């Protein structure tokens, strides 16, 4: 999309969303630690059913 | 005391098209946000665009 | 006994309900917000009554 002010924010949000799921290849280092934080969030995910099963 | 503008030769960075007549940039941004809102289904981007419409 | 004037009035009304204005878009490979300043300036100094009257 073209650039105004709000649509700039929406395009930045779409940028971050596309980078964070690994679909895009980051070029600018901002996207680089965006992907880094996405990977950190992915590695720190766990579901209650798995934990209960492991406890059993 | 006369100020002389200094414009670099990197000036023709945008081309000309034809669109609806708007009295200000804010009106154009509002129209673009409304146009995007009319095609986005009621998910998370719909909420984003509604908040962006209340923005401007 | 005029019979052409209603047609002229209808055509003028039809063209009046559909305003057309310039729209600057960034060139290919240019920054996505390359045309924001120029568009803002154009909307600033073309919103007056003289421009609309001249176009009409």
């Amino acid at each position: 999309l073209l650039d105004g002010k709000g649509v700039e924010m929406m395009r930045d949000y779409a940028n971050k969303q596309l980078i964070q799921m690994g679909v895009k290849k980051p070029e600018t280092p901002e996207e680089q630690q965006w992907l880094v934080e996405a990977q950190q969030a992915k590695q720190g995910q766990q579901d209650p059913a798995m934990v209960q099963a492991q406890g059993v | 005391e006369k100020q002389v503008l200094n414009d670099i030769r990197g000036r023709y960075e945008c081309y000309t098209d034809v669109g609806p007549s708007f009295q200000s940039m804010k009106q154009q941004n509002r129209a673009e946000i409304l146009e995007l809102l009319g095609k986005t289904p009621q998910g998370t981007p719909e909420y984003q665009l509604l908040l962006l419409q209340y923005f401007t | 006994f005029d019979v052409v004037r209603p047609v002229v009035r209808k055509l003028v009304s039809e063209m009046r309900q559909n305003p057309i204005d310039v729209l600057y878009r960034p060139k290919d490979g240019a920054r996505p917000d390359a045309a924001d300043v120029l568009m803002g300036m154009y909307r600033t100094d073309m919103r007056h009554n003289t421009a609309k009257i001249a176009v009409n």
